[PDB]
């Protein structure tokens, strides 16, 4: 039963530390590399998708998750803890915005939700944090496009590239790089690609990668098919012939 | 029923009627109307029965608690601002009273507050509560003189009492005096209507100033 | 010392937290009771220990009802026990209300045995250590049944426990394994009085009083019973004729 | 560091038995109780010479014939002070009389004990129990003048008379001797402040002590300090007479 | 109802407010403040039940009082008609209503401007130079509209009042004998205990 | 939990808590309230060597909790903060219920409630700040000064010194002080304890404040320049014996 | 136990403030700088920002000053994290006293319950405390400019200028040395701009490497204007004073 | 060692005792004795008051809590009260509702529950308290022994409290003769005196301090206290 364990599994120390966020930031290093470019021209977001085992498909593994159509997300670490926080970033989303204010968030709105949660499960006394970093990437009128890192530490910051998991200090680099103010985005597919095989070799093919853009959208999925009310959504995942398609063209 | 309290010189004179009725037959000619709460405060009765009887015992809770506690004599005007304050919580809870909050504290001198089921505290110099109030007003106010003596004081509430009590038929059994003194309350005997009738009619001449 | 001794806030490197493991080994020094299954019925039979001449004969009893026709007796610790009925009691009347039906045993089995599991997934809250045999006649056949420490539970045919576990099995499966299941309902009562009778003699310096009862569906007609009167006469004669006497 | 459930060999918390003594290094408080009267001295104690006399509690009413004597912590007594006051109070209210001495006790020790996280029908919510006991007197219809001595450890003893401090060894054995059934209220206490002095170290006055009696003839009254100094000044003659 | 007049003269306010309760053919109380000094330059008069009136004033002054102490100043009567209205909007969805309408009559000491409100029991907030409750104003208002116009000092404000009174006692049918006046300007609040043509 | 041993007793009859309490109390400012006998003076210590601050933006020692009614503190600012919220909630309700101006002793029976509270009871841990409550009570020529503790007891006291400096502080009242006959002009009250409080802070008249507080709701806060005065004057009377 | 496992470190230290709190207070002196100067034509608020690269996007400064108000503003020193729980209950406590008094929040009465909640959340639950300090920039009309300071012992000042978080002696020194108070915003800037060069070392200090903002009287108001500088106009004022640090 | 089955209601031995079961035994015997006996029509109590103070005035430790039921204490009084507490209630609730009169049986297994969860957290506790109850129903009458542990047997003889075993055996000898000896009170009265004063040895028996309870067929709940022990000693 409760009440035994109401002292924080956070302290501190005259180091300032914090005991289950420096362990849970080593988590995200050992995830699989996942990396966020914005191109100022979209977003564009790739990850690897892989087995674990031979008979493991991985047809039915994503790591790419909408928050809400227009609004997606990606990370590095903890399989369990990314979806149990990602459905609670759902739920504001959609009950908090949707009703209330009657449209979709905006980014930095909902990267200060999802922040407040994972700095809570911290400050109260029985759990523990969420072992994960996401990047959740959107697209608004109002800001652009947009990227923010929210850490484990219930920290964020907005970040114009990066990478997370492992080679994330090379993929952060030679992307900087490559990245320009004003960019393609079919180069920007190629960038990702480029840098996921540079990670991983002999089980590098492009029906194992998923790559999801903000941007180029399709109005006929979006119930758009006859005359529109309005464009919609600008997120549109990639099915894998697509990605395989282009990684031939690299 | 006919209550009247007025404050004057000597203290307070506290005069109530008393009937209990079984048809317009007076069934007994007795039943309190003097809740003695403490020999220091004083309610009357001229509400609901159950409604005054459980606030006053409870009023009498306060009281004793405040002095047990707190080491400070309680005012009346402490009295009166509980019950008025516990009274509006049970506001259109189906309550009934009307009660007047006497007492007379080395503090404030004698102290009558008038404290219904509306809620309303308001002290005066003179309250008359009931329904042969207007008649018995009537009397009180063509006679009423602050400066006077205890016993003449005694003569006029009673005969005040009488006039509202042969016209009005909710009272009338018998008349209970008390004279409320800083050191407690003074009980002036129980005084018979009958033999009452016959000298007033006679001895007052108002309203019977050619005998009727 | 490892807090999977003073803990169960977490899963242990055995699957099982030390107190619960310690559940399981106290039941086994403890008294004896078995169950007895048959074509028609069930027979439960506990020993009582006999330690002065003080206590009544049966005045003290230790199977008690659930129901009127589900007969539960424990062995082990007696608080535990106490509490585990009253439960099984409160699960059976909410169920004969509700659904307007003696309860089955299949069913009764998965309500104390969620139960039990509770009490095994909380770092302040008592594990049970009691082990169960409990069993009786319901719409599609009789049924005995025995629950653990643990929550662990499975259908029996024939069961034992307790200090004389050893030859109490001994006997009891010889004769489930020359009978169909255990022949007769009234056969089994004999049979069931040998059982405890030479367990009994796994423990001489005390004596036993000998308790049974059963629950059979042509032969109590669906209803729990205590064996008393004749019928545990003829079972104490049967049992002091083999174990010499 | 001790738990709420953590035993000693006899079934007796720590944190129980720790109450226990920090009593003991309160102030002393004696009771005689005879069937003319029950005395109570205590010594209020001044702190300091500019502590203001009859503002440090120690001679409380709980009701009009009831009194209590402390000896412990002064603000763990109040919790316990207020829940007698209630007791009187709701009493009275219902049953239109008295508070039986023992009765009145019982209600206060029910809720002396508690503390944890438990219940089983009792609210218990205490970090610890009090640390405080008090010689609790009364006087009442049936069985008179009594007094009854409460410890917070839900323990509750009658007595005719009791002594607590950390001068109860000189006192309780003096109060055996000194014990008979009756003795006027005028000597008995005259004869309290002997034993006071007796176990005090320094010299007695009534800046130290404040006595109290219960009286059948009066209810609670508080034998007040200048009519107690007058009675320490023949003490000092009489004591040194029999010197 | 409890009649209730208000006149803000180019200084001060000028609050009238019944001196009697009549109970058939006699007055059974007449002595009567019906109203109550929240702060020194913060004064409410009321008309409504009796029972509210006091109630609600005792338990408003009290909070009043708590915010002036905790914040270490006085609270303008800005402040407390905003913290008034807000109680008595809410109240009428609940089983009981504090069912007391009034008229504010302050000082805004701060800025040096004398100010009148009336605010209904609902929460009906109206800022006047001269308001009325009920029918009073049906003849009232009348003479009001007529005879005056702003920038008129004090005395002709007492003036003014005095044959409105006269002019409800006479042709309406209600009977609450005068008013007893009261001036809340940065002085305070005094009596005027003359109502003769006052 | 929490519930449970934040405090106990000691088998030497010490709490933990209460003793860690007093200590944060010899560590901070230092207040002193002396009294007439028609007058009560608080006096009060507030000690900065750092000068980049006013007295406008740093909060004040003695805070009203009502016109006639004055609280000091000396401890943790965060802690008192508390009390002072509970002490103004009372003085309001008792108004109300009683309809009678407050006595100042209620009062410290609320504050020395809370403070015993939540040492007896788990679930809220102590505080660390000693108080004094003072002000006069209505109809009354006599002054009231008033010390609670983090133990909750309070008892009325003549002048009484809490914080740094308590011996010294204390010695001067013992000997130039009597509960038996006081001050009686309020003037050599003032005297008395701007004396008390100068041979501790170790500066003028511009770390000391002193507030006199005169029958009911007579307040009056006199300012580093008047105190100065006083201060010369001190250092006349110490220049007969130098 | 779990009785036992308890950390017992929101009680007392001897040293008059518990374990945690100034175990804490260490935390917040090795993250940002916050620089607060209160001036006679206004207020000037001073950060230099944590990590700034190429990879982060530096166009951003607003990660550490928000506006609470019309008229007042925080700055933060600590972590992002522990700040915004404070930050939003600020806002809707500013929200509460505009609505029922209908005028403005004063900065004393403002800091007042957010310090309380600091105390608040080691005195009930056991849990830890923050790890931030605000320093407040405000106006109120009825002292002019205010500038205070609070930090998670719940203990709050007010100054004429102060820092905190990393090197609160060097700047504090350098400020109470050049201080005056006939200075003008741009005056302060000059001053600022020197301090903040003085416990940085460098070769230059750059723009996008500040979050600054003032809060002026303004030309649109006779309130007050807060001006929420951006890199861009970082860069600007850099040449103004003519000082490139 | 110690530390991980004392204060921890939630371990577990391997023989099933913990170190919280055996000091609560130990605690039983530190109270005064009280010895049990039983016909089949009467069920005795014979109880020792013995001062604990030198000035402390006898007081009644044997308590009735209902006509038909009542308990004598051997353990710890404030641990004795709330469950006595308890039972008074539970008293009353059975005759309003179901106008059920209790066996002992049944009010035991009550009991075993009311411990059973405050071992199952660490802010309850077990207890230090075995009573003796004994109640005339009809099914005869009857003694039980209550324990901490949760073991109710019903006896015919007992004793608990300090030095039980002198009574034991005597109890277990003269059991046949008391037993089948219905409808007389005084020779099972007499024999419980005789039995208490085996269990003392070097602790004083009093002649008007000793208190005898008694229930039965003939007999509604009376206490023989002062006076009206003297011809059974």
């Amino acid at each position: 039963m409760t009440d035994r364990y109401s002292f924080s599994l956070t302290t501190f120390s005259p180091s300032g530390k914090l005991g289950q966020i420096d362990y849970a930031l080593t988590a995200v290093k050992q995830g699989v590399t996942s990396l966020g470019i914005k191109a100022t021209n979209g977003v564009v977001i790739a990850t690897e998708k892989k087995s674990s085992s031979p008979l493991a498909m991985s047809e039915t593994l994503s790591k790419v998750s909408l928050l809400t159509p227009d609004i997606g997300a990606v990370y590095s670490g903890m399989g369990p803890d990314y979806r149990v926080l990602v459905d609670k970033s759902r739920k504001v989303a959609h009950t908090s915005y949707k009703r209330i204010y009657g449209e979709y968030p905006p980014t930095k709105l909902l990267v200060s939700e999802v922040a407040k949660i994972m700095q809570e499960a911290t400050q109260s006394g029985g759990v523990r944090p969420f072992g994960v970093s996401l990047l959740i990437a959107g697209h608004d009128e109002f800001n652009g496009f947009s990227l923010y890192q929210v850490d484990p530490s219930g920290s964020y910051f907005p970040w114009k590239a990066t990478a997370i998991g492992k080679g994330s200090v090379a993929a952060k680099t030679f992307l900087e790089k490559r990245w320009n103010d004003e960019l393609e985005l079919e180069d920007a597919i190629h960038i990702a690609l480029l840098t996921l095989k540079e990670s991983v070799e002999g089980e590098f093919n492009g029906d194992t990668i998923e790559l999801a853009i903000i941007g180029d959208e399709n109005p006929d999925l979006l119930g758009y098919t006859g005359i529109p009310t309005d464009k919609g959504p600008r997120f549109r995942k990639l099915t894998s012939q697509e990605i395989n398609d282009r990684l031939e063209a690299l | 029923t006919t209550t009247l309290a007025f404050r004057f010189q000597g203290g307070i004179i506290v005069a109530v009627d008393s009937r209990a009725t079984a048809g317009n037959w007076v069934a007994s000619q007795t039943v309190k109307r003097v809740i003695e709460i403490n020999p220091f405060l004083l309610g009357t009765m001229a509400g609901g029965a159950a409604d005054c009887q459980f606030w006053e015992t409870w009023l009498g809770s306060q009281c004793r608690l405040h002095e047990l506690r707190e080491k400070e004599r309680i005012s009346v005007a402490a009295a009166s601002k509980i019950l008025s304050n516990l009274v509006y919580q049970y506001k259109g809870a189906g309550l009934s009273m009307g009660t007047m909050i006497c007492g007379y504290t080395r503090k404030e001198g004698p102290t009558i507050y008038y404290v219904d089921s509306d809620g309303t505290r308001l002290k005066g110099d003179i309250f008359c509560v009931g329904s042969g109030q207007t008649f018995a007003y009537g009397v009180l106010d063509s006679n009423y003189k602050w400066d006077l003596s205890v016993e003449d004081a005694l003569y006029l509430g009673k005969r005040s009492i009488l006039a509202a009590a042969h016209r009005d038929a909710y009272s009338g059994g018998s008349v209970n005096l008390y004279h409320v003194t800083e050191d407690g309350w003074i009980y002036h005997g129980n005084h018979d209507v009958g033999e009452l009738f016959w000298k007033v009619k006679e001895e007052e001449g108002s309203f019977n100033n050619v005998i009727g | 010392g490892t807090g999977y001794d003073l803990s169960n806030s977490v899963f242990s490197p055995d699957g099982r937290n030390f107190q619960v493991e310690y559940a399981v080994k106290a039941v086994e020094n403890g008294t004896t009771s078995i169950g007895i299954k048959c074509n028609d019925g069930v027979v439960f039979a506990v020993e009582k220990l006999i330690t002065s001449k003080l206590l009544v004969p049966q005045k003290n009893v230790k199977i008690q009802v659930v129901d009127r026709h589900i007969g539960c007796v424990y062995s082990g610790l007696i608080p535990d026990g106490r509490h585990l009925v009253n439960r099984g009691r409160e699960e059976a009347a909410s169920f004969k209300k509700l659904y307007k039906t003696p309860i089955p045993i299949p069913a009764f089995a998965d309500r104390l045995g969620q139960y039990v599991q509770a009490h095994t997934l909380y770092n302040s809250v008592r594990p049970f250590g009691v082990s169960t045999i409990f069993g009786g006649v319901d719409k599609n056949g009789a049924h005995l049944y025995m629950l653990e420490p643990s929550g662990s539970y499975w259908g029996y045919k024939g069961a034992a426990t307790g200090k004389g576990r050893q030859s109490a099995k001994a006997e009891l499966e010889k004769l489930v394994d020359h009978h169909p299941e255990g022949l007769s309902a009234r056969e089994a009562v004999k049979q069931a009085a040998k059982i405890i009778y030479l367990a009994h003699e796994d423990n001489k310096e005390k004596d036993f009083e000998l308790e049974i009862s059963w629950c059979s569906l042509s032969e109590t007609n669906g209803l729990h019973k205590f064996v008393k009167g004749d019928l545990l006469q003829e079972a104490i004669d049967f049992a002091q004729k083999e174990i010499n006497g | 560091d001790r738990g709420v459930s953590t035993f000693s060999p006899e079934g007796r918390l720590f944190q129980v038995e720790y109450s226990l003594e920090a009593i003991k290094l309160g102030s002393t408080a004696i009771g005689i109780a005879t069937k003319e009267g029950v005395v109570l001295g205590v010594e209020k104690r001044a702190t300091s010479p500019l502590l203001e006399s009859d503002s440090i509690e120690k001679i409380v009413e709980i009701d009009r014939h009831i009194g209590c004597a402390m000896s412990g912590l002064t603000a763990d007594a109040r919790s316990m002070i207020e829940h007698a006051r209630t007791a009187a109070v709701t009493h009275n209210l219902y049953y239109d009389e008295d508070i039986n001495v023992e009765s009145l006790t019982q209600s206060v020790c029910d809720l002396a004990l508690r503390f944890g996280e438990g219940a089983s029908g009792e609210e218990r919510l205490m970090s610890r129990p009090f640390g405080v006991a008090l010689l609790i007197a009364g006087h009442d219809a049936d069985d008179g003048y009594q007094l009854f001595h409460a410890e917070p450890s839900g323990t509750f003893y009658r007595y005719n008379a009791k002594a607590i401090g950390s001068g109860s060894e000189g006192a309780q054995a003096e109060l055996l001797n000194e014990w008979h059934s009756s003795l006027t209220l005028k000597e008995a206490e005259l004869l309290v402040l002997k034993i006071l002095k007796q176990v005090m170290e320094e010299k007695l006055d009534e800046n130290n002590a404040q006595l109290s009696c219960i009286t059948k003839q009066d209810g609670f009254k508080i034998y007040d300090n200048e009519k107690t100094a007058e009675l320490i000044k023949e003490l000092k003659e009489k004591e040194a007479a029999e010197s | 109802m409890d009649i209730i007049l208000g006149i803000r003269v180019q200084d001060s306010v000028i609050l009238a407010s019944s001196k009697a309760v009549t109970r058939g053919i006699s007055v059974l109380k007449d002595s009567d403040d019906k109203t109550r000094q929240l702060s020194p330059h913060t004064l409410m008069s009321f008309a409504g039940e009796a029972g509210d009136t006091v109630q609600f004033a005792e338990y408003i002054q009290a909070n009043i009082q708590l915010y002036s102490i905790r914040e270490d100043y006085e609270l303008s009567p800005q402040a407390v008609s905003s913290f008034v209205r807000q109680e008595l909007a809410k109240s009428i969805r609940s089983r009981r209503p504090y069912q007391v309408n009034v008229l504010i009559g302050g000082y805004d000491k701060k800025k040096n401007k004398p100010e009148l409100y009336q605010i209904d029991y609902l929460g009906t907030k109206v800022e006047l130079p001269y308001g009325a409750h009920g029918y009073s104003g049906f003849y009232t208002f009348s003479l009001l509209d007529h005879h005056y116009r702003p920038d008129m000092t004090t005395e002709e404000g007492l003036d003014l009042l005095k044959l409105c009174v006269q002019e409800l006692e006479k042709r309406m049918p209600m009977d609450f004998k005068g008013v007893i006046v009261k001036i809340v300007d940065k002085d305070g609040i005094r009596q005027v205990d003359d109502f003769q043509a006052q | 939990g929490y519930d449970r041993a934040l405090s106990i007793f000691s088998p030497d009859g010490h709490i933990f808590q209460v003793e860690y309490a007093l200590e944060a109390v010899k560590r901070g400012t230092c207040a002193v309230g002396v009294k007439g006998k028609n007058c009560v003076v608080l006096g009060c210590e507030r000690r900065s060597t750092l000068k980049l601050q006013d007295t406008r933006i740093t909060p004040s020692k003695v805070s009203k909790i009502d016109s006639h009614v004055v609280l000091s503190f000396s401890g943790l600012n965060a802690d008192s903060r508390i009390l002072i919220e509970k002490a103004r909630v009372e003085a309001q309700s008792h108004r109300l219920t009683l309809e009678d101006p407050v006595t100042v002793e209620y009062l410290t029976r609320y504050v020395a409630g809370v403070q015993q509270r939540y040492t007896q009871s788990g679930g809220v841990r102590p505080f660390g700040v000693s108080t004094l409550i003072a002000g006069f009570d209505p109809r009354d020529d006599e002054p009231k000064l008033y010390q609670t503790e983090p133990s909750g007891i309070y008892s009325s006291w003549s002048a009484q010194t809490i914080g740094r400096n308590s011996k010294t502080v204390r010695e001067f009242l013992e000997k130039n002080y009597d509960r038996k006959e006081p001050p009686a002009t309020v003037e050599e009250c003032v005297k008395l304890t701007v004396r008390s409080l100068l041979e501790v802070v170790q500066t003028g008249a511009k770390n000391i404040e002193i507030t006199v507080v005169k029958p009911d709701s007579d307040i009056v806060a006199l300012s580093s320049e008047e105190i100065n005065q006083y201060v010369t004057q001190i250092e006349q009377e110490k220049q007969e014996q130098q | 136990g779990s009785r036992r496992y308890d950390s017992r470190t929101t009680i007392f230290s001897p040293e008059g403030r518990l374990y945690q709190v100034e175990y804490a207070l260490e935390s917040i002196s090795h993250a940002g700088t916050a620089i607060g100067i209160m001036a006679s034509d206004g207020i000037v608020l001073a950060a230099e920002r944590k990590v700034t690269s190429t990879l982060l996007e530096q166009d951003t400064s607003t990660e550490k000053l928000y506006k609470l108000n019309d008229k007042i503003a925080v700055a933060v020193a600590g972590l992002t994290a522990d700040a915004e729980i404070l930050i939003n209950t600020a806002r809707i406590h500013a929200q509460n006293y505009l609505k029922t008094y209908n005028e403005d929040i004063p900065v004393e009465i403002l800091v007042r319950r957010l310090s309380d909640i600091k105390q608040g959340y080691t005195q009930h639950g056991g849990l830890r405390p923050f790890g931030v300090s605000f320093i407040y920039a405000g106006y109120d009309d009825r002292y002019g400019y205010q500038l205070y300071t609070s930090n998670p012992s719940g203990n709050y000042t007010g100054w004429k200028a102060i820092s905190v978080g990393a090197n609160t002696s060097a700047a504090q020194t350098l400020l109470q040395m050049d201080y005056k108070d006939d200075m003008k915003v741009d005056d302060a800037i000059e001053l600022a701009l020197k301090t903040l060069s003085k416990t940085t070392d460098s070769s230059a200090l750059t723009y996008d490497r500040l979050e600054f903002a003032t809060i002026r009287k303004g030309a649109n108001d006779g309130e007050v204007y807060q001006k929420i500088f951006k890199p861009q106009e970082i860069k600007d004022i850099l040449v103004k004073t003519g000082i490139t640090k | 060692f110690r530390n991980n089955y004392d204060g921890d209601t939630v371990t577990f031995s391997p023989t099933g005792r913990l170190f919280q079961v055996e000091y609560a035994l130990e605690a039983i015997k530190q109270g005064s004795v009280t010895v049990g006996l039983r016909s089949n029509t009467h069920a005795v109590l014979v109880a020792l008051k013995r001062n604990a103070d030198e000035l402390s005035s006898y007081q009644k430790k044997i308590i009735k809590c209902d006509e038909h039921m009542g308990l004598s204490l051997a353990g710890l009084a404030p641990d004795a009260r709330v469950l006595s507490n308890y039972l008074r209630q539970q008293c009353n609730y059975s005759s309003l509702v179901f106008n059920r009169k209790l066996a002992v049986e049944r009010a035991g297994h009550l009991l075993c529950d009311k411990a059973q969860k405050n071992t199952q957290s660490y802010g309850g506790r077990p207890y230090g308290v075995g009573l003796l109850i004994i109640g005339y129903d009809k099914s005869g009458a009857h003694l039980l022994e209550f324990q901490p542990s949760g073991n109710v047997t019903e006896l015919y003889g007992t004793a608990i409290g300090a030095r039980s075993q002198g009574a034991k055996t005597y109890l277990e000898r003269t059991l046949d003769t008391f037993i089948k000896i219905d409808g007389n009170p005084d020779e099972l009265i007499k024999a419980g005196v005789e039995a208490i004063s085996q269990s003392l040895r070097d602790e004083s028996l009093t002649v008007d301090n000793l208190s005898i309870a008694i229930v039965g067929k003939d007999t509604p709940f009376t206490i023989y206290d002062g006076e009206a022990v003297a011809k059974y000693i």
